[PDB]
């Protein structure tokens, strides 16, 4: 009240090819509802409107490539032919029987590009002298070139694996060859940080049953 | 038989083929009765001053035409000694005599409703927001209808197949309505009484009917035929009165 | 006192009672009525007067303006079909949203006989006739001209008098029908054909228009009231 | 004969004159007479039916709920507060509306009958006994002092008419006469509120009727427990004018009329019919 | 002060007697029998009477 | 159209005043206002300045019509620190702002400190500088001089009060590399501080 359990299902679509998305809604359903995409730039993007049954009004930059319909209880999306770029995260939105309100957003999922699954490649490199000083010790460790976001990734530290401090990020499709990459950053100690001697980086795929394992020098100069 | 001869103050009407004269709910508009009266003051009574002949703006009657409406006492409000007394009054008393005349041929078709709708409260076009008092009817213009829905801000609803007020616009023939079809009818013309629940009310406050011409069946012709055929609407007060004289409005 | 008792319905709410009931404003003044005009006094007073019907509501034409235009086009072979629709007054697609469809809706019942009145729209030059049947649900809805020329039927010709009125017969086992209607209560199937032709002079557009309407002669009743299965609401308007 | 019975079929036969029943003219807005006999070869039917079902007191003349008050013993918000006020209108319930919107103006007595039910509220203990409560419903006129909150010093009633009904026993009921300022209740206005053509729109302006105050009439209980008031209308004595067409698309607001644009009826699949 | 009048019946002792015990007409039981009607305001709204027999234009 | 363009950015203090200015082409009113913090957005204020149901306190008066001044955000309580969102709704095509955020957590400017790796290896050569706890979320990554600013990973930093760590991966083969000269370069928005730093060689 009011739930909405927007939007099943989309995981993944190839450039080109179809998907249905939809909406289910369980509070007073005859209301003035449409969709809106959007993606981390801001970036509105403004898709679909329906009321009640006909009226349905496309944007003008893709007019010819949705289409919604209702129902009862719940409403679809049907997206022929998706192209990147393109979305990101959709929201199904509501409001009353006007109305141009746009109220009443619920949660939604994502869709992207096509490309062939493929293992994080992770490699480790050997620091510099600007944390010294400071007491503390920056390991940098950046990953490269996954596909999907069903991964996994561990700081195993010579058999001392720590979850003190660490950082992780993900970032979006890079336009060059369509890759993803992952970024590592450490906060330890003065005591603990030679008390190794080579760090060891390693990460997991669904398909690769072992991870990769990378050994750098720390006191070669 | 077809011919009909409406004479009021100075100004006739002559229409050499005509259906017959709907006349209201079954009476002729009148007076205000002694036994009726609200009011202490003596009321005016202008008889050739305001009871007669209007003719109104000439509308364009297309192919892909929605229909029209105006609003009275509001459509009136700007001609002659009619909208002049209007002013200076507090309360108006007044019936009518709306007729609608529309000639094309023997070749062309069509099919219009003229319809009475007395308290046509007209719904908004977009919800949960008053629009404009100027969106439903201007002092001489005729608002028109829409095909598709209206997403407006400040108007009201012009989807023709709910006449605005949210019923079907096939049962609106329950209000005193006359067809003008093109292959026999020319003229539609119909007398409406005064019809209120108080014996006076004001004029600027509250518009009492709202004529509505809508098109059923679409005018088709041949290319070579002529393509311009308009709506003319001419409307006449009938047995006016009016009372608490006051300076010039309207606020 | 004088010796009472209560019987069997007692300190109870019956919805549709008559009893009289302790006034709140006592000697209240009321407003004067006055002469206003259109009083009704019956419900089938209101149920009397025509109103059109959505011959035309196939799909997408209920939400516009050409439900209620049927097509009449010059044919190349006589004794087609205009139209068709089942005499269910409170349960068709058709006749259950008019005027007569949303008053009999609010009753069970219903009797008497109806009026199917057709005006022609087309051109003043164009000409034809037509066969508007009537077949009482004993062989189910009737095939071709032939087959439905044996019902109750008329011949309106088209011409200077632009509409006739086929008016329904009030045949049934039953003194009442109902409207949500059932297999024991069918009332049968109206149709309509194409007499000889629409036949034109040059330079008119072919497609014309009949407009159908539908009314109720001077023994239509109803009974047993209800509330109508049109409106709906989850809650309170506010 | 009697009044409202309908009328008969008289018998007819084989006919072939210059008279024509079944033709008419449908634009002079007049719709035809056509009795069975003129069309078709009928019997003499007596028809000993009525239109008794049909007439504007037994069509209108019936109980329906208008508004569902909710007030209990103990304030936990602005929604369920030891008392409750309900501005007076038949236009927030969906079925007594689209009646009473099929006529223009209407004039009617009301009677008005509330029945009034309570449930003890959740919690984590039940056992309390509580003597019987008693309700009290206030009338405030239009321009009246109105009760602020609890305890106040206007819900004594020295000039208004008010009820108490006690819990287990048959529901209070009282008529009231019909009082517009008009000659009849205006179910549609369509005009503004001010002379400048501005402010509020509708039947919103001619809708003043007044208030109904809900509130518990003892002090505390042990345990809270939520009370239910149901409004019940029954216009007797009722003259309806101006008939209008019934109204197709539901409604969204309780003050205007506004509405979503819907189709004429119910589609199908085509115009024809297709067995033999 | 009672007044009698007939029960609705069926067609082919009856009578009731009601008595009003409140010095209001408003408040007053319902009078359901008053079946008379006029249909002619809108089945005929017309000037210049149009017969069945005859023809309309 | 054309919305709007909002600025943007908004601004610490929590103490009270804030506004978000906004323009427009048109639009005569139909402008709204939304905002997230991390959820489908919200919905405050309605088709006019007039307010919402369950929304707080603030109601920000809008002038009319295309100008739209302001969002009035007197009195915040740090719930409200998110991004914010202007519709205008007037079809074609009912686009937003969309506005920025305004979180900017009080006060220090905190100009940027850096720990760039140095890579020691395969063939291929990936290489990124740590800029590592500093306050201003804005920052301008630029890598060899402007020169190599396509292959560059902008990385989602991670708040641990008041420190945030951005890396900007950029991958060279071995023509440059360790011949040649890099130094990744900080454009900075707040403070305006330049750094740089040198990658050692074997
Ligand atoms: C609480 C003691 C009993 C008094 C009951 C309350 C008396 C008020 C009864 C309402 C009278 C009807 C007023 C008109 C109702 C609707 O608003 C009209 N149809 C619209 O104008």
């Amino acid at each position: 009240d009011i739930e909405l359990t927007q939007s099943p299902a989309t995981l993944s679509v190839t450039p080109g090819d179809s998907v249905s998305l939809s909406c289910r809604a369980s509070q007073s359903i005859s209301n003035s509802l449409h969709w809106y995409q959007q993606r981390s730039h801001e970036s509105p993007r403004r898709l679909i409107k329906t009321a009640s049954a006909e009226k349905a009004k496309s944007i003008s930059g893709i007019p010819s490539r949705f289409s919604v319909s209702r129902g009862n209880t719940s409403f679809t999306l049907s997206i022929n032919s998706v192209e990147t770029e393109d979305f990101g995260m959709y929201f199904c939105q509501q409001a009353y029987a006007g109305s141009k309100l746009q109220p009443h957003t619920g949660a939604g999922t994502k869709l992207e590009i096509k490309r062939a699954d493929a293992a994080p490649t992770v490699s480790i490199f050997p620091p510099s002298s600007e944390q010294l000083t400071s007491g503390g010790a920056s390991v940098v460790c950046f990953l490269n070139n996954f596909y999907p976001k069903d991964i996994n990734v561990k700081w195993k530290i010579d058999g001392s694996e720590r979850q003190n401090g660490v950082l992780n990020s993900w970032t979006d499709q890079d336009s060059k060859d369509s890759t993803y990459s992952m970024s590592s950053t450490l906060t330890l100690t003065k005591d603990e940080y030679e008390r190794h001697n080579s760090y060891t980086c390693e990460a997991t795929h669904k398909t690769s049953t072992s991870p990769i394992v990378k050994s750098f020098n720390r006191n070669e100069c | 038989d077809r011919v009909r001869s409406i004479t009021l103050g100075n100004s006739t009407i002559t229409t050499q083929e005509c259906a017959n004269v709907v006349v209201g709910y079954g009476v002729w508009p009148t007076y205000l009765s002694d036994h009726e009266a609200t009011a202490v003051d003596q009321p005016t009574q202008p008889d050739v001053a305001t009871c007669r002949f209007y003719t109104l703006e000439s509308v364009k009657w297309e192919s892909s035409s929605a229909g029209w409406w105006w609003k009275f006492p509001e459509a009136l409000s700007d001609m002659g000694l009619f909208g002049q007394n209007m002013q200076y009054h507090y309360l108006g008393r007044t019936g009518y005599t709306i007729h609608v005349q529309c000639n094309a041929s023997k070749f062309h078709q069509g099919c219009l409703l003229v319809v009475c709708v007395p308290e046509a409260e007209m719904g908004a076009a977009t919800t949960d927001h008053a629009f404009n008092h100027t969106k439903l009817s201007n002092i001489g213009q005729a608002m028109e209808f829409s095909a598709k829905k209206s997403t407006d801000q400040t108007g009201p609803q012009t989807a023709v197949h709910n006449a605005g007020m949210g019923v079907a616009v096939g049962n609106l023939t329950i209000f005193p309505h006359q067809w003008i079809n093109l292959r026999t009818n020319n003229s539609a013309t119909i007398v409406m009484p005064y019809i209120n629940s108080v014996p006076m009310d004001n004029m600027y406050r509250h518009y009492n009917f709202t004529l509505m011409v809508i098109p059923f069946a679409k005018l088709e012709h041949s290319p070579q035929a002529s393509t311009y055929v308009p709506i003319t609407v001419t409307v006449a007060p009938m047995c006016a009165e009016y009372n608490g004289l006051r300076l010039a409005g309207h606020q | 006192g004088l010796p009472t008792m209560n019987t069997p319905g007692s300190t109870q709410f019956l919805t549709s009672d008559d009893f009289q009931s302790p006034s709140a404003m006592p000697q209240f003044d009321v407003t004067p009525e006055i002469q206003i005009p259109g009083q009704v006094r019956n419900l089938m007073e209101i149920a009397e007067v025509d109103s059109v019907v959505p011959v035309n509501n196939t799909e997408g034409h209920v939400n516009s303006m050409e439900a209620y235009r049927i097509p009449v086009r010059p044919q190349t072979s006589s004794g087609e079909q205009v139209f068709g629709f089942q005499l269910q007054p409170g349960h068709d697609s058709v006749l259950k949203h008019t005027l007569l469809g949303e008053i009999l809706n609010y009753y069970a019942n219903w009797s008497g006989s109806m009026k199917l009145t057709f005006m022609y729209c087309g051109a003043a030059m164009a000409t034809g006739k037509f066969l508007i049947a009537y077949s009482p649900p004993g062989a189910g809805v009737p095939g071709s001209r032939r087959d439905a020329m044996l019902g109750t039927h008329v011949i309106w010709d088209v011409g200077l008098q632009s509409s006739c009125v086929l008016c329904v017969p009030w045949i049934s086992q039953t003194n009442y029908r109902y409207v949500t209607s059932d297999a024991y209560t069918d009332a049968g199937y109206i149709t309509c054909w194409y007499q000889t032709s629409i036949v034109t002079p040059p330079d008119i557009p072919t497609t014309s228009t009949i407009l159908c309407f539908v009314s109720a002669c001077n023994d239509f009743s109803v009974r047993l009231l209800r509330d109508t299965p049109f409106i709906t609401q989850q809650a309170l308007f506010q | 004969r009697a009044v409202g019975r309908v009328a008969d079929t008289v018998a007819s036969g084989p006919v072939n004159t210059e008279q024509i029943p079944a033709l008419t003219a449908v634009e002079t807005g007049h719709t035809s007479q056509v009795v069975p006999s003129d069309t078709m070869q009928t019997r003499h039917v007596i028809n000993y039916h009525t239109r008794s079902e049909s007439s504007i007191e037994n069509f209108m003349g019936r109980a329906a709920c208008v508004y569902i008050a909710q007030y209990a013993t103990e304030k936990v918000n602005d929604e369920l507060d030891r008392y409750t006020n309900w501005e007076i209108t038949t236009r927030q319930v969906a079925q007594l509306r689209r009646k009473l919107e099929m006529f223009t103006y209407m004039r009617f007595d009301l009677e008005i009958t509330f029945v009034i039910t309570s449930s003890q509220r959740t919690s984590t203990t039940y056992a309390s006994d509580s003597p019987p409560l008693t309700h009290q419903v206030m009338y405030v006129p239009p321009g009246g002092p109105i009760p602020k909150s609890y305890e106040d010093f206007a819900w004594q009633t020295s000039t208004n008419p008010s009820v108490f009904w006690t819990e287990g026993n048959a529901p209070p009921r009282m008529s009231i006469p019909f009082m517009s300022v008009g000659n009849a209740y205006c179910n549609f206005y369509d005009g503004w509120s001010h002379f400048s053509q501005s402010g509020v729109y509708g039947y919103t302006t001619l809708n003043n009727m007044g208030h109904l105050y809900f509130r518990h009439v003892n002090k505390s209980t042990a345990y809270p427990v939520n009370s239910v008031a149901r409004v019940y209308f029954k216009p007797k004595h009722v003259k309806a004018w101006v008939p209008r067409a019934p109204r197709l698309c539901p409604y969204l607001k309780a003050r205007n009329v506004n509405f979503n644009v819907q189709g004429v009826t119910e589609s199908r699949n085509k115009i024809t019919l297709d067995r033999s | 002060g009672a007044q009698v009048s007939t029960q609705k019946t069926g067609a082919h002792i009856i009578h009731y007697t009601n008595i009003n015990y409140y010095k209001d007409s408003a408040s007053n039981s319902l009078n359901r029998q008053d079946f008379t009607q006029d249909p002619s305001k809108f089945t005929e709204p017309v000037k210049d009477v149009m017969i069945k027999t005859l023809p309309a234009l | 159209q054309v919305q709007l363009q909002q600025s943007g950015g908004g601004l610490v203090k929590p103490g009270g005043s804030l506004k978000l200015s906004c323009a427009a082409s048109g639009f005569t009113f139909s402008s709204y206002w939304m905002h997230w913090v991390q959820t489908p957005e919200k919905r405050l204020e309605w088709v006019a300045t007039i307010s919402s149901g369950g929304g707080d306190t603030y109601y920000g008066d809008s002038v009319k019509g295309p100008a739209t001044i302001s969002r009035d955000n007197a009195k915040n309580t740090l719930y409200l620190q998110m991004s914010s969102l202007k519709s205008e709704d007037t079809a074609m095509y009912a686009c937003t702002g969309a506005g920025g955020s305004t979180y900017y957590f009080d006060y220090w400017g905190q100009g940027t400190t850096v720990t760039v790796s140095s890579p020691a290896a395969a063939s291929m050569v990936t290489l990124g500088c740590l800029v590592k706890g500093y306050f201003p979320e804005p920052v301008t990554v630029t890598w060899n001089s402007g020169s190599l600013s396509s292959g560059v990973h902008t990385f989602p930093a991670v708040l641990q009060s008041d420190l945030y760590t951005l890396s900007s991966s950029v991958t060279v083969p071995s023509s440059t590399w360790p011949s040649e000269t890099v130094t990744c370069n900080v454009a900075h928005p707040a403070s305006s501080t330049k750094v740089d730093k040198k990658i050692v060689p074997r």
